[PDB]
């Protein structure tokens, strides 16, 4: 029976030291980031409000 | 093309192989 | 039930998996040697650099740790965690840790051992997951500060709840609180499994066996009042003394002799049970230092029990086992000691088996009676068997010499029992 | 035909302990809404919880 | 009788809500095993969370934005001409008028 699940292992993500920054895993899939043009417009509108 | 044991030993360290340790950990059970 | 009591069951299950950096901070700060701040700010490899130096020093001391270099202290034993591996291999990881702690329970007064077990604490979470075998291994060092350190790290199981006020305590646990721990009925069975695993792996030493005897004697003494409790306590300390006698070491035999004496003195037993106590002591006794302790134990075990047939004849299996394992000259030189313990019930039970089985050596009882001072009824039972010996044996003159001692002192006793069995004037005709 | 009784034996102890089987008998059919990240759980008892 | 069922988004378990409480049945392949740390962190501390909700407050989407396609939010008005118009071509449109 080939059964295997998501093994997070709790050691790659949360660092062992208390001095290391937490690692940043990254999936660049388009489905995981839904709003592209909508969200970057709000980043653009906040940039114009910040520069004024 | 079968591998040599030297490149087999180098592959086990470089891939994070735990099968060799798990076999070596269940091998002994009251060996004395 | 309610909700929050079920959550603590989940929290006790998942107390080793790190979820946040706060949970990693509160788990990596468990430290045998370093303080809290240094433990939180060090990596797994830096602990392993000192760990490989620690086990190399221990492999110099005893070479049994050379196995653990390649299974528990390999460089491949860094990336793996207990909480990523399934149930079929965490059992193999558990008893491998238990095999290491048993092989390193003796070596604890050395700083190489504390550095070696520090990485086993941090990498394999043994201060939360398997806390019992760690605490049993170091239990004899309770006066030492390394036990006070271990209590400050560990989370206590429900069975060691008597040490719940001694975690993070500036004063060490005392002698009285260790007996209150050992007074628990279930904890004695768990230490039995620890001791049976200790004997089976053949690593039993003086200090943990001195301490185990010092608590087994007290737990009978603290339960000497309740006769029901000592009835409940009989199948533990006798099974321990069965396994301790089965060990071939020079130390477990004397330690089993200490348990068997005080338990029978605080609790008289059935004759067949103490008869089995003879054969288990007499079986594997070959240590020279343990032969003197075994003779005093069989001496004390015979005078514990009281009743009819107390000083009767031993079985021939036990008597020939005692003849091989103890010479008659050896027990005579034991009686030569001016301390002269109370061997009265054993000697009159020994010589009745002498008069029954061998029927040839009666010069020993001539030297036995001159050495020991016997009571009234034991002399009567000796003379009655020697009178029965006078009926059946083809009477040599040394039998007449033996009764010549019997008329030299307390001649009314031999005359009275001769009136009970036969005629007084018929003794000279028959001898 | 693969059941949860034998999945838990062959699945690692991280997600085996995460297989949380609660028991809240005294209230109604509980409604579950996890958070958008799988870290917090919210129960909604039909009666009061 | 089950009430609802919901998956943990980044592990592989389904939480089934029954009358007597909560169960989590294990599945092999429900959740994605590669989460994005800039959107959703299962392992998020306090200081990472309280910065993120302020940042998401800055980057919040206004409620007008919700349409059939989010890619049609920076587009051109459909009633406008597809080609653009020159100043010469506007005057040619005036010549049409």
């Amino acid at each position: 029976m080939k059964i295997k699940t998501i093994k997070r292992s709790a050691d790659d993500y949360v660092p062992v030291k208390s001095t290391q920054e937490s690692q940043m895993p990254r999936n660049l899939n388009p489905e995981l980031h839904p709003f592209e043009r909508a969200r970057e417009y709000t980043k653009a509108l906040n940039a114009t409000k910040l520069e004024r | 093309p079968p591998p040599d044991e030297e490149e087999q030993l180098l592959a086990k360290f470089v891939f994070g192989d735990t099968t060799d340790l798990q076999e070596n950990l269940a091998k002994f059970n009251a060996d004395f | 039930s309610s909700l929050s009591d079920q959550l603590a069951q989940v929290a006790s299950n998942n107390a080793t998996v790190a979820l946040d950096r706060k949970r990693r901070q509160k788990l990596h700060s468990a430290s045998l040697i370093y303080n809290s701040k240094t433990a939180a700010t060090q990596d797994y490899d830096f602990i392993f650099e000192n760990a490989s130096k620690a086990l190399e020093e221990l492999s110099q001391i005893e070479p049994k740790f050379a196995i653990f270099s390649r299974t528990l202290f390999s460089e491949s034993s860094i990336s793996l965690d207990r909480n990523v591996q399934t149930k079929e291999e965490i059992k193999d990881l558990d008893n491998a840790i238990n095999a290491y702690l048993l092989l390193a329970s003796s070596k604890w007064y050395l700083a190489p051992t504390l550095h070696a077990t520090e990485w086993l604490v941090r990498r394999f979470q043994i201060h939360v997951k398997n806390t019992e075998m760690l605490l049993l291994s170091t239990l004899n060092y309770y006066q030492t500060p390394v036990f006070k350190r271990i209590l400050s790290i560990i989370k206590l199981p429900p069975l060691f709840n008597c040490l719940s006020n001694f975690v993070r305590s500036e004063k060490p646990p005392t002698a009285l609180t260790m007996i209150k721990l050992f007074n628990d009925m279930d904890f004695l069975k768990l230490y039995t499994s620890y001791l049976d695993q200790c004997i089976k792996h053949n690593a039993t030493y003086t200090n943990q066996l001195l301490f185990t005897t010092c608590c087994f004697i007290n737990v009978v003494a603290f339960n000497s009042n309740n006769d029901e409790k000592l009835n409940q306590l009989v199948p533990i300390l006798l099974e321990i003394s069965a396994k301790l006698l089965a060990s071939k070491s020079k130390d477990c035999q004397i330690a089993a002799h200490t348990i068997l004496v005080v338990f029978a003195t605080a609790l008289p037993l059935k004759k067949t049970i103490i008869l089995a106590a003879m054969e288990t002591i007499l079986s594997n006794l070959d240590a020279k230092e343990a032969k003197h302790s075994a003779l005093l134990t069989i001496c004390k075990l015979f005078q514990t029990l009281k009743g009819q047939g107390n000083v009767d004849q031993l079985p021939s299996k036990i008597f020939k086992l005692f003849d091989s394992k103890f010479d008659t000259v050896s027990i005579l030189t034991f009686l030569d000691k001016e301390d002269k313990p109370v061997c009265d019930k054993f000697i009159t039970s020994y010589t009745r088996s002498i008069a029954r089985y061998d029927r040839s050596k009666l010069n020993i009882i001539l030297s036995l009676l001159k050495k020991i001072r016997l009571e009234r009824y034991e002399v009567r039972l000796i003379i009655t068997d020697l009178i029965y010996l006078s009926e059946i044996l083809e009477d040599k003159s040394q039998l007449v010499e033996l009764f010549e001692y019997f008329i030299s002192i307390n001649e009314d006793l031999v005359l009275k029992c001769l009136k009970s069995l036969g005629l007084t004037g018929x003794x000279x005709x028959x001898x | 035909k693969v059941q949860q009784s034998e999945i838990k034996s062959s699945v690692d102890v991280s997600t085996a302990n995460k297989a949380l089987d609660l028991s809240l008998k005294e209230f109604g059919p509980y409604h579950i809404k996890y958070a958008k990240n799988g870290t917090h759980l919210l129960i909604t008892g039909r009666k009061g919880h | 009788k089950v009430e609802n069922l919901g998956f943990v988004p980044f592990e592989d378990l389904l939480g089934v809500g029954h009358q007597t409480g909560i169960t989590n049945l294990i599945v092999p392949g429900a959740g994605e095993a590669n989460y994005d740390a800039l959107e959703l962190n299962p392992f998020e501390t306090k200081k990472q969370r309280q910065e993120q909700e302020v940042r998401t407050l800055l980057n919040k989407l206004p409620a007008d934005t919700i349409t059939l396609d989010p890619n049609s939010i920076g587009s051109v008005d459909k009633r406008s001409s597809t080609i653009r118009l020159n100043a010469k071509d506007l005057a040619q449109t005036t010549m049409d008028a």
